[PDB]
């Protein structure tokens, strides 16, 4: 799912900037080179997400997190919702 | 069923919630406020204090002090005395 | 209060507009005899103006 | 939005754009425009093309809040995707809305 | 009686003695929050005495949450050291315990209605607004939330002796209304 | 569906006789034509389900907190129902365990009161093996009662009280 | 005893389901998710053994057949607009900082052209907007935004591409079309139904052509009983009876080329004394 | 007047249009009248008999309600239409022995039970306990 | 221990089954109520003597009791009672609304499953069950096969025998997750069928009130409960104090359970069945008396059967995903319509797809 | 200040309404009404007698279409319940709503928890909570001489 999502993002970005490349006067072969270079370059644990609600009791934290890309153990995972708990 | 018990009128909660979310009018560094004022001066010769506040989005007292430091108000016989962004 | 005031006093129009308010349209029903009650309920007024 | 341009996808994109710039095949103006389009695209993707809920439990080590960004550091955490467990010793969650 | 109230919270303040840039502290402290769209202070938490300090740009810190005077002084000094290490000229001036919330349980249900009827000039009992009776003690300026379950929450004191004498004043009154 | 009404009707017509003799229950059985409560076309499944319901209901009335008269009536009802069934593998009366020590003392009180009709009826039920000795009645998933005051106070208790006084 | 009866009444008032003990029998009291998968579960999934919820099929309702069309149309519009929208925004950004006039006028002209193209795209008709039943849309998006998650990405994709595209003739068959299908499949061999759907001329799916062929086949069932087949049927019935209950739909799946109705007729009319 | 004129007056009133830019509309459609009611100190409504109005110096008035439909547009291609059924707008003095009077259709015996004279013709209003007649 | 309602009418308290059976066999010890024999003028005298001995009466009184308490169809029914009148009305309304009036297939099915083995005598009389054997009427909830099975949970009830090892029930529960064939057969569908999942993943476990009876009988068996006990040894999760056992050193008579309370049976990785001990009763003389067949099926659900999606005449043998011919994504086929749609002339797959063999749950279950 | 004064006057006259019956009329939230109410009692150095359950009954049972018999019934139930300490420390309005619900389900005209919640301004959950507290003691609260068509021995 993570590689499929990444491929979707790559294809969207390439499809949406094609016109700018055409406009400013750089050939679309540079665009395909960008796409293949990106796909090739594609091959600490950090979770980059958005927060829907960080609620906190006296010590108990409850995170409701939105769209996120985590990097756990060198492996990228994707989530649309992460409901985590913690105790400070 | 008229004037039937409500903990709060719906309009009251909506407006109060909006004001809380929109939160605070931060006082930006004089330099940033000055730059915005001068940049907007090109659009029109004269501005109203109330309208100028919305464009600058700064406290009225703080904005007035900045405006007084450079700007002045000219008495106009058509509507009323209004502030002129030109210091001279 | 508007309908009550006009019926209570016999003045027609708003209270503040009593200058042009018609007077005497509403009167206390005459209960002296049954005939006077019947007549009062069938009374017709011809304003001069 | 400058948040997702730290992940492996965004890092790879920045590196590819730098390789294209140093090779004099593209201008930095178009490069930053591509980066902005990428931010919009990845937000739309993660919002629309992704539906899977994880649940994690850990012992929040530290936290921080500034300019609308939470920075949690959790220790001995277990993330729980659909059916699989992912246990990590320490994880930094940088959340921003 | 023999029961004394347990201090549950102690609010104290201190003057650090120098103006602060809250953004710096919120970017460099370990558990700080800074939402200047919600409040105008840096909210630091610690674990050892389990206290919360709101640090203000004027330099005035508010350490709450401790369970004793000494723990509160130690916590305030801890936050002082924290802001010190962040490169600020912070000192420890004018530490003052501004509030002490103690709680207790007299261990018998109470008749609030009778109590407010006989003590109308002190107590305020509005069951629509709060399920507890609010007794404004007058000898020490203490406020007691007295409940039908017997729990009594004393609050508003600057010194522990005030909490103790307030509960000693209020205990016979409640014993008079033992449900 | 209306069965409990007929059960209550028979038990009431019985208790109104203030009798314990089974001959009276036979007279009511033949009078009410109660045995034809099973007569009528119905296939095996619904037939034995209805029989289950009827036996469980009669047994429920056989136990406390019902009067002795109602209880003997319900025992006779159980005999008459279990003995007149259309099911080929006759349905059995579900006896919980917690109720066995009460049914035994009830049988003992019956034979002590020389009510040999009802005691013989219960013996006939136990010999024909008409019981499923379960753990709980009503497989699990997912009136005329007796008062405590008569167990407390009655004629002889107050008599001994006034004698001692 | 009476106070215990009262407490039993109160615990009845304070008593409470069975759905809570379904497929994930164990679950957090915090998050409500089961324990991780066993090693047997992972090994089973590796072998491609479909779980029950993966083989779970649901019919395509009519409002879904409408939502799909509206959503594919909307997604194609967005996909076609995004490039030109970005180009227009980029032209505006270059106009904002150009420090020139004649170049600014050329940029305004190019912006007029871009807006005209966006207008042509907005006025594209539905037919050229749908596509050609083999072009990729964001089917992960339709499965989450338009459908609330009730249909997976590949489910929607195959239903749209293979069945519900308007380039699939869904009209009723004609006698001549059925006869041409018969003649082709007989000549073409009954095994290349893609080339049969193509050679049929009318825009059909291979699935629809095979479906019509079967529903009008005659060698589908055997239509005549043999003694070996009677012995098989008898041995099967005697094995899967439970009494007077003879499940013929379970019996058929061991009889080769029969339908349960044929088994009923045989075991009723020609295999009981009776 | 009660059955037709009041409803026509409310119907013929132009809808209230207000602009902020959110736009607000108010449309009044249906008019309801309750029987003459009096509200006690505790606020408990009760039917008001004409004799009680005469004795206690009350006004024989019936509550007036109007169904109000409110539509709001916020230039966001969304329209919210909320209707407030039976919105209290005032009380109309009631002419005695009229279709909207409590003494309507009551038999002569019923009127005597209410301490009302059957020979009383009605046709007047009780305004603060005073029987007021409207002269043509 | 005595079974008693923990919940008002839903659930009992945890009680040992062996102790309960012993209480019962103790209260009926040598009273002649547990016979398991078939029901059989000289006998009249012996009977009367027995009644006189048991009721403390005379032989004459005993004969009198025997005479008076004697026993005291025909579709016609008149002079009705309440429920008899309701039945007459129902019968008449059915006589006018129905035209064939015979037992529906589900009625005959439920009956012929329930009464499948009643009074079936053991052929050996060495597998005869002892007098008092505590048959437990378990019912195993089907997994969620069809989507609607979440709402009304279908179950199959089994008359397990008390004092009969666990794994005598684990080997008896018919679940289709034991018959699934692994691997994908798209390239060639004539492959030697990989061993059914019954052989590959032999592990399973019962969970009865905080104790995982694991089936470690075979070497291919691994501890499925290890995952749960580890998952609970971590952060507190409500659950706590989990036990283990071996499920071959245990019989249902050694088990300490509640009645009507849901317990677990996990097999084939995560095919979970909710086990409910509905009731426990001493064995009667009118039910099956064998042991060679006793963990027997009282009721099963009669699921639906999937059919080939092309022609609806045969059942589904195959399920294909990502099929470049199928309108639906998971498309089920018979063998004929599968071979005809995907394979050119010799087994070369046409187009692209992932074909798996499909065991119809409504057929092997 | 006007809303708080209105509430204080209604309470002083002896026909008290609830804050939810003044917020329903005023343009401000009940929170501000209560705040200014306490502030006014503090400033004026006056007090107001404590509300009882029998004050909200002549109005709640009349806003509902209940007869006078059911009204005196619920009055008696509520007064006895606060007498017998079945509802400790719970607001008189919720006890009034619970008692009215009991006397309504017992008598001829039945009313659900929803209508009584709308009238009394009490969440139906609170009606449940304070009805379960008087649920077991139903009969000895009712008036002795009380006619009804639904047996007081069976109530939800
Ligand atoms: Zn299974
Ligand atoms: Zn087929």
């Amino acid at each position: 799912t993570v590689p499929k999502l990444y491929r979707s993002v790559i294809e969207d970005v390439i499809n949406d900037v094609r016109d700018i490349f055409l406009d400013d006067g750089v050939d679309e072969q540079v665009l395909m080179e960008l796409k293949t270079l990106w796909e090739n370059k594609l091959m600490e644990n950090v979770v980059v997400c958005q927060y829907d609600k960080i609620h906190r009791s006296k010590n108990k934290w409850k995170f409701h997190l939105k769209d996120g890309i985590m990097n756990l153990n060198g492996r990228d995972y994707i989530f649309s919702k992460a409901i985590g708990d913690a105790e400070w | 069923t008229n004037y039937k018990p409500v903990a709060n009128h719906q309009y009251n909660i909506e407006y109060e919630r909006k004001k809380k979310e929109d939160g605070k009018r931060a006082r930006a560094d004089k330099q940033h406020v000055l730059d915005m004022l001068f940049s907007a001066f090109e659009k029109h010769q004269y501005y109203n204090l109330k309208d100028l506040v919305d464009i600058t989005k700064q406290p009225v007292v703080y904005l007035k002090e900045i405006l007084k430091e450079i700007g002045v108000q000219n008495v106009k016989g058509i509507h009323k005395n209004t502030w002129e962004l030109k210091p001279e | 209060d508007g309908l009550k005031y006009s019926l209570a006093t016999g003045n027609w129009g708003d209270q503040k507009k009593a200058h042009q308010a018609r007077a005497g349209v509403s009167q206390v029903l005459n209960r002296l005899t049954f005939a006077s009650t019947l007549s009062h309920l069938r009374r017709l007024n011809s304003p001069i103006g | 939005y400058q948040l997702y341009r730290n992940t492996t996808l965004g890092n790879s994109l920045q590196e590819s754009l730098d390789e294209l710039i140093q090779s004099q095949q593209i201008t930095p103006q178009l490069a930053l425009q591509v980066l902005l389009q990428f931010d919009k695209a990845i937000n739309a993707a993660l919002a629309q093309r992704v539906r899977n809920r994880v649940n994690f439990r850990g012992s929040l080590n530290t936290y921080r809040f500034c300019d609308n960004v939470w920075t949690f550091v959790l220790n001995d955490v277990e993330f729980r995707e659909v059916t699989e467990l992912i246990k990590v010793d320490k994880v930094k969650i940088v959340a921003c809305d | 009686s023999g029961i004394v109230p347990q201090l549950q919270n102690i609010v104290s303040t201190v003057n650090l003695g120098c103006k602060l840039d809250l953004k710096t502290i919120a970017l460099r402290a370990r558990n700080a929050e800074y939402n200047p769209k919600r409040f105008a202070a840096v909210i630091m938490r610690i674990r050892e005495p389990r206290t919360t300090a709101l640090i203000f740009s004027s330099g005035k810190m508010v350490c709450t949450g401790a369970k004793s005077e000494e723990q509160s002084r130690l916590a305030a000094r801890k936050y002082a050291r924290v802001v010190q290490k962040l490169g600020f000229p912070a000192k420890f001036l004018d530490f003052k315990i501004q509030n002490m919330v103690g709680s207790c349980d007299v261990k018998f249900p109470i008749r609030l209605e009778g109590l407010v009827l006989t003590h109308q000039q002190f107590s305020s009992y509005e069951p629509e607004l709060f399920p507890g009776l609010i007794y404004r003690m007058i000898k020490p300026r203490i406020v007691l939330l007295i409940f039908v379950s017997g729990k009594v929450v004393l609050t508003g004191a600057k010194v522990r002796a005030e909490i103790y004498e307030a509960f000693e004043n209020i205990y016979p009154i409640l014993k008079g209304f033992r449900k | 569906p209306g069965l409990q009404t007929d059960c209550e009707a028979l038990l009431s017509r019985f208790q109104e006789t203030d009798s314990v003799r089974f001959e009276d229950f036979t007279e009511l059985w033949r009078n009410m034509k109660f045995g034809t409560i099973f007569c009528g076309r119905m296939r095996n499944l619904e037939k034995n389900m209805f029989t289950k319901e009827a036996l469980a209901l009669a047994w429920r009335y056989f136990l406390p907190p019902y009067t002795f008269q109602i209880r003997v009536g319900a025992l006779y009802l159980l005999y008459g129902l279990y003995n007149t069934q259309l099911c080929q593998p006759k349905q059995k009366i579900r006896v919980a365990l917690k109720d066995w020590d009460e049914v035994l003392k009830f049988q003992q009180d019956l034979v002590n009161a020389q009510h040999f009709d009802a005691a013989y009826i219960f013996r006939k039920l136990r010999l024909d093996r008409a019981f499923h000795f379960t753990a709980m009645p009503k497989l699990l998933s997912y009136k005329d009662p007796s008062d405590r005051v008569m167990k407390l106070i009655t004629s002889d208790v107050l008599e001994e009280m006034l004698n001692v006084h | 005893q009476n106070r215990e009866q009262q407490e039993e009444l109160m615990r009845d008032l304070a008593g409470s389901y069975m759905g809570h003990f379904m497929k994930p029998y164990f679950k957090d009291k915090v998050t409500g998710v089961g324990p991780p998968a066993n090693e047997d579960t992972r090994e089973k999934a590796a072998q491609g053994i479909k779980a029950f919820e993966e083989l779970l099929v649901t019919k395509w309702k009519n409002w879904e057949k409408a939502l799909l069309r509206k959503s594919v149309v909307s997604d194609r519009l967005q996909r076609l607009l995004q490039p030109k929208l970005l180009k227009l925004e980029y032209l505006h950004q270059k106009q904002s900082k150009v420090s020139s006039e004649l170049e600014r006028q050329a940029l305004e002209k190019q912006g007029r052209e871009a807006e005209k193209e966006i207008q042509d795209i907005n006025q594209l008709p539905e037919e050229a907007l749908l596509g050609n039943r083999l072009d990729s849309h964001d089917w992960e998006k339709i499965s989450n935004i338009n459908f609330e998650g009730s249909r997976s990405a590949e489910e929607i994709r195959k239903f749209w591409q293979n069945s519900e595209h308007p380039s699939i003739n869904k009209q009723e068959w004609s006698r001549e079309e059925e006869e041409r299908l018969q003649a082709i499949a007989a000549a073409h061999g009954h095994l290349e139904w893609q080339k049969i759907a193509e050679e049929l001329g009318t825009s059909r799916s291979a699935f629809q052509c095979l479906q019509k062929f079967q529903q009008h086949n005659k060698a589908l069932k055997r239509k005549e009983w043999t003694e070996e087949e009677d012995r098989m049927l008898t041995q099967l019935v005697q094995e899967m009876r439970v009494g007077s209950h003879i499940p013929y739909r379970r019996i058929v799946y061991y009889m080769e080329g029969r339908d349960s109705m044929q088994l009923i007729y045989r075991w009723t009319k020609s295999l009981d004394p009776g | 007047f009660i059955q037709m004129s009041v409803q026509r007056i409310v119907e013929d009133a132009p809808p209230i249009d207000l602009q902020a830019p959110p736009r607000y509309l108010l449309k009044f459609e249906q008019i309801y009248l309750s029987k003459p009611t009096h509200w006690e100190r505790d606020g408990a409504p009760s039917p008001m008999m004409p004799n009680e109005a005469r004795l206690r110096n009350l006004t024989y008035s019936a509550p007036l309600y109007v169904d109000i439909t409110k539509t709001v547009i916020k230039e966001g291609e969304e329209q919210l239409q909320t209707q407030h059924q039976k919105t209290f707008i005032g009380k109309i003095p009631i002419m005695l022995r009229s279709t909207y009077c409590l003494l309507n259709g009551l038999t002569d015996r019923d009127l005597c039970e209410l301490n009302e004279c059957p020979l009383d013709p009605g046709g007047y209003f009780i305004i603060n306990g005073s029987e007021k007649v409207l002269i043509a | 221990n005595f079974p008693e309602y923990e919940l008002p009418e839903l659930n009992t308290r945890a009680f040992h089954v062996g102790a309960f059976g012993e209480l019962w066999r103790g209260r009926l010890r040598g009273a002649g109520d547990l016979s398991l024999r078939e029901p059989p003028a000289a006998d009249s005298d012996r009977e009367d003597a027995a009644v006189a001995r048991d009721l403390d009466c005379s032989l004459e009184a005993a004969a009198e009791l025997r005479a008076v308490c004697g026993l005291d169809e025909v579709i016609p029914e008149n002079t009705d009672l309440v429920t008899l009148g309701v039945r007459k009305r129902f019968l008449e309304h059915r006589e006018e609304t129905i035209t064939i009036d015979r037992a529906c297939r589900q009625e005959t099915f439920v009956y012929e499953m329930e009464s499948h083995a009643i009074g079936k005598k053991p052929e050996n009389s060495a597998d005869m069950i002892e007098e008092g054997e505590l048959i437990l009427s378990v019912n195993i909830l089907y997994p969620v096969i069809f989507h609607k099975h979440k709402e009304h949970k279908p179950y199959q009830t089994m008359l397990v025998l008390g004092s009969q090892k666990l794994t005598q029930l684990r080997d008896s529960i018919r679940c289709v997750s034991d018959l699934q064939i692994g691997g994908e057969f798209s390239n060639t569908p004539d492959q030697a069928p990989e061993h059914i999942s019954k052989d590959l993943y032999k592990s399973a476990f019962f969970y009865f009130e905080g104790t995982f009876y694991n089936d470690k009988r075979y070497p291919e068996c691994r501890d499925l409960s290890r995952t749960i006990i580890e998952w609970s040894e971590s952060h507190d999760r409500g659950y706590g104090k989990f036990q283990t056992a071996r499920m071959e050193d245990f019989t249902f008579n050694d088990l300490c359970i509640k009645l009507g309370f849901p317990y677990l049976y996990c097999h084939q990785g995560d095919c979970e069945h909710v086990i409910v001990i509905t009731d426990i009763r001493l064995v009667h003389h009118d039910d099956c008396l064998d042991r060679t067949l006793y963990p027997l099926l009282i009721k099963k659900h009669w699921l639906w059967t999937r059919k080939c999606f092309v022609c609806k005449m045969y059942t589904a043998r195959w399920v294909t995903n990502n099929d470049s011919f199928a309108p639906e994504d998971p498309c089920f086929f018979c063998d004929v319509c599968f071979r005809m749609l995907h394979y050119d002339s010799e087994g070369n797959k046409l187009g692209e797809f992932l074909a798996y063999p499909y065991v119809d749950p409504g057929t092997f279950n | 200040i006007a809303s708080a004064c209105l509430y204080i006057a209604c309470r002083q006259e002896g026909v008290p309404r609830t804050f939810k019956e003044i917020c329903a009329v005023s343009r401000i939230s009940k929170k501000e009404i209560g705040r200014c109410f306490k502030l006014i009692l503090k400033a004026l150095e006056t007090s107001v007698d404590l509300i009882t359950t029998g004050d909200f009954m002549s109005r709640f049972c009349s806003n509902l279409c209940l007869p006078k018999q059911v009204q005196m019934a619920a009055t008696h139930i509520a007064r006895k319940a606060v007498e017998l300490d079945l509802v400790p420390g719970r607001s008189p309005i919720s006890v009034a709503a619970a008692a009215i619900y009991m006397a309504s389900q017992a008598s001829a005209e039945k009313r659900t928890q929803k209508e009584i919640g709308d009238i009394a301004g009490v969440a139906d959950v609170t009606i449940r909570q304070s009805y379960r507290l008087i649920y077991p003691r139903a009969p000895d609260l009712f008036p002795t001489d009380f006619k009804f068509d639904t047996p007081v021995d069976k109530l939800p």
